[PDB]
RNA sequence: GAACAAUAGUAAGCACAAUCAUAGCACAUAAAAACGUUAGGUCAAGGUGUAGCUUAUGGGUUGGAAAGAAAUGGGCUACA
């Protein structure tokens, strides 16, 4: 068999300093993401496991990146609370 | 007194293969490993299968090639193909040898569903490491 | 031999990390030699190191029936070499690694990690929603 | 603990795709339960034994097709022959006891 | 009818290039 | 032939346990939940109690595959200590050496 | 006939007996041509269910479980859910009797 | 069947020793440790010689066992 389960896993390293973030957007994304953010090295990491195929995990990690950025810019009510 | 895989001292006349003359504590010191595969390394899977598999190929080669087997049979696994080396004594007329080469390779390949490669190295008489 | 060229902008690799697990230290030495000599000819700019050896021991009883004073212990050692290559193209990696893996000895395993370079995804670049 | 904290928590989890609404340590086992491969299904369990009938029967035929040679069953054989020869064999089923 | 043929090492050219002889992964035949 | 009768029995328990795996899983899910009503859980209780119990997971016993011995098996090789040692000491097991230190 | 060992390996590989190189362990397994949003996001199959009931608690749990599960195809994940629809729908009686009205 | 200012002993083999392992030495530990001895242990790891069983000493399903008057071996925790 050429099947190895361990292969699925995908990682994203992305430096926050390279990002187009607002002040508010950056801070909200930090609180949002939590541990996956390293506050010393500014390396946002995403590990993806959930899906049987590598390509899929790639797609989903990209999805997460996209989403986190889109959501970090959106201010809401409870934020003002 | 450890009886493990050992060959006792005779009246001193008993012929002994280099392998059968080197006792279990000697593995990896003088003696080598009779098989090779990935399965027992730290991060690895399916060791068991290659063990059952190996065992069955020991019995299989002992049975397909009667009385002509010289020393224990050397299995290697490389990237899904088996390389089975044998020291084989010369008894058979060569036709029969190639009959059994084709027979074995085909049969095994279709049994383990992976391509098998066979090698016979022929030897005039069992090599004698000690006594004699 | 047939080469084709497709217009698409082939993948970059910042770092290609290749780990070889093994039993015998010799085999991993000669294989290092082979890999470095392959890489030197393909202009690949590589480094190599030796990560700490693992030794897993465990214990069985020495007899069939009963002497539990008496045991045997067995070992398996797992030795490591890692080839760390820098600044590789997609095809470069595919070939070099193909040449590596094809020649992989029977006693050893190999664990590859690529770190791939991608600029930015499309929906994030500078739109905001 | 704050409400801002709570809403951020919800947001994060519903983003990453983990549990949505607050749930007991108990009930989480359901999540853990489908999130896994059930013990009986693991190839390391159901496929534990090699099919034995396969190896046994295959080498058996391969013996009579003349190819394989079983020294053990030959020893068995010869011995069984010499046991029937001296006058003790295996009784025809049903005959031995009542007689 | 017993067959003894001398090894290839006997016909081997002293300068003959090696990869000709041993192109791929091999068992180590002592004869060749 | 499997080597023992005990083996036949456990081969069959493996096949069973693979058969009903999802019935088990599904039913037990409700059963293990504090969110659902208790009423559901009692009936479901009777339901996993219903399905054949030779098909239950814990009724499975790892054995030595060659030798059938119920205890002494090392999980990785699915072998009894005696058989394992036997192999490892001809050197037929790869990468296993007698440990000194 | 085989002119060389390289010839040998070559024919094996065209044939499919040898492996492809360099190895990708997902070779030969296409996973139905599915994509990540056909695994992770399970809204599709929760459309028929009481939306405010504890049934949603439960099935959101099962959702999360099957969202995190690598060892299953889409067709099986689906089957689980449909088995729960069938199950809850088969007992209307017990739903009504527990102090909640369920659809 | 030896005496070394030597008096009938020579001898390859297997033991010990030597080397290996415990990541360099060294020592230490690990390992090793023949021939035999105890008819020592184990036909319940497995396999077998001799004997027995074959509508049963075989094969299945369902339950049921592992209670303490004590007596003692080894542990754990204490007695501050
Ligand atoms: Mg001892
Ligand atoms: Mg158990
Ligand atoms: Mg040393
Ligand atoms: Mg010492
Ligand atoms: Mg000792
Ligand atoms: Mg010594
Ligand atoms: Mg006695
Ligand atoms: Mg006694
Ligand atoms: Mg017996
Ligand atoms: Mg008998
Ligand atoms: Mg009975
Ligand atoms: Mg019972
Ligand atoms: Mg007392
Ligand atoms: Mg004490």
């Amino acid at each position: 068999s050429i099947r190895n389960p361990k292969a699925r896993v995908v990682t994203l390293r992305v430096k926050l300093s390279s990002l187009n973030l607002d002040d508010h957007a950056k801070k909200k994304l930090i609180k949002l993401v939590g541990d996956r953010y390293c506050k010393s090295t500014d390396v946002l990491t995403i590990k993806t496991d959930r899906c049987p195929l590598k390509r899929q995990n790639y797609d989903y990690a990209v999805y997460l990146l996209t989403v986190l950025y889109h959501e970090s810019w959106k201010t809401e009510e409870w934020e003002k609370k | 007194k450890n009886r493990a895989a050992r060959v006792r001292v005779s009246k001193g006349d008993k012929p002994v293969t280099y392998e059968e003359a080197h006792a279990p504590h000697y593995i990896a010191h003088r003696k080598g490993w009779l098989s090779l595969h990935t399965g027992n390394l730290d991060g690895e899977d399916h060791a068991a299968e290659r063990t059952v598999e190996d065992v069955f190929l020991r019995k299989f080669m002992l049975g397909t090639f009667p009385g002509c087997l010289a020393d224990q049979l050397v299995l290697k696994r490389r990237a899904n193909q088996l390389e089975i080396c044998a020291l084989v004594l010369r008894q058979l007329p060569p036709h029969k040898f190639y009959f059994l080469v084709g027979y074995s390779e085909t049969l095994l390949s279709h049994f383990y569903k992976c391509p098998v490669h066979l090698h016979l190295q022929t030897v005039p008489s069992k090599v004698v490491y000690k006594y004699i | 031999p047939e080469i084709t060229i497709s217009d698409e902008p082939d993948t970059l690799y910042k770092r290609l990390s290749v780990l070889v697990k093994g039993h015998d230290k010799a085999v991993l030495d000669s294989y290092e030699y082979f890999a470095v000599l392959a890489a030197k000819e393909l202009g690949i700019s590589i480094k190599v190191h030796e990560p700490p050896r693992k030794i897993e021991r465990f214990t069985l009883l020495k007899s069939v029936h009963i002497f539990k004073k008496h045991r045997v212990q067995y070992e398996m050692r797992t030795l490591y070499r890692c080839l760390e290559l820098e600044h590789l193209t997609g095809s470069t990696a595919d070939v070099y690694l193909e040449y590596i893996q094809r020649n992989l000895p029977e006693g050893v395993a190999m664990e590859v990690t690529k770190t791939k370079l991608e600029q930015l995804p499309e929906h994030i670049r500078k739109p905001i929603w | 603990l704050s409400e801002y904290a709570v809403r951020m928590s919800r947001l994060s989890a519903r983003l990453f795709g983990e549990v949505a609404r607050p749930t007991d340590s108990k009930s989480m086992k359901v999540v853990k339960l489908f999130s896994e491969q059930p013990l009986a299904k693991r190839k390391e369990t159901y496929d534990w034994y090699p099919n034995h009938n396969t190896y046994f029967a295959l080498m058996g035929t391969l013996r009579f097709l003349g190819l394989y040679r079983d020294e053990h069953q030959d020893f068995r054989d010869e011995q069984l022959r010499l046991k029937k020869l001296r006058g003790k064999g295996k009784p025809r089923k049903g005959e031995g006891k009542r007689a | 009818r017993r067959k003894a043929l001398p090894p290839r090492t006997e016909k081997m050219a002293v300068d003959q290039d090696w990869p000709s002889v041993y192109p791929v992964a091999a068992p180590f035949k002592p004869s060749a | 032939y499997y080597v023992d009768w005990k083996m036949l029995r456990d081969v069959k328990r493996r096949k069973m346990a693979y058969e009903y795996a999802d019935e088990r899983l599904r039913i037990n899910s409700l059963r293990k939940n504090t969110i659902l009503p208790k009423d559901l859980q009692e009936v479901a209780d009777e339901e996993i109690a219903s399905l054949p119990r030779d098909s239950c997971p814990v009724r499975i016993r790892n054995r030595c595959v060659m030798t059938s011995r119920p205890r002494g098996v090392k999980r990785r090789w699915r072998l009894s200590r005696i058989v394992f040692r036997h192999l490892a000491d001809h050197g037929q097991l790869s990468g296993v050496q007698r440990a000194m230190w | 006939p085989f002119q060389n060992g390289f010839e040998e390996m070559i024919q094996w590989t065209k044939e499919g007996k040898l492996w492809e190189f360099p190895i990708n362990n997902e070779a030969g397994f296409d996973d139905d041509g599915s994509e990540f949003h056909e695994h992770i996001f399970l809204d599709k199959y929760l459309q028929d269910f009481p939306k405010q009931g504890p049934i949603r608690h439960f099935m959101e749990l099962v959702t999360c479980g099957l969202s995190k599960n690598p060892y299953l195809s889409v067709k099986q994940k689906v089957e689980h859910i449909e088995w729960f629809r069938n199950y809850f729908n088969e007992k209307r009686v017990i739903l009504k009797e527990s102090g909640i009205q369920l659809n």
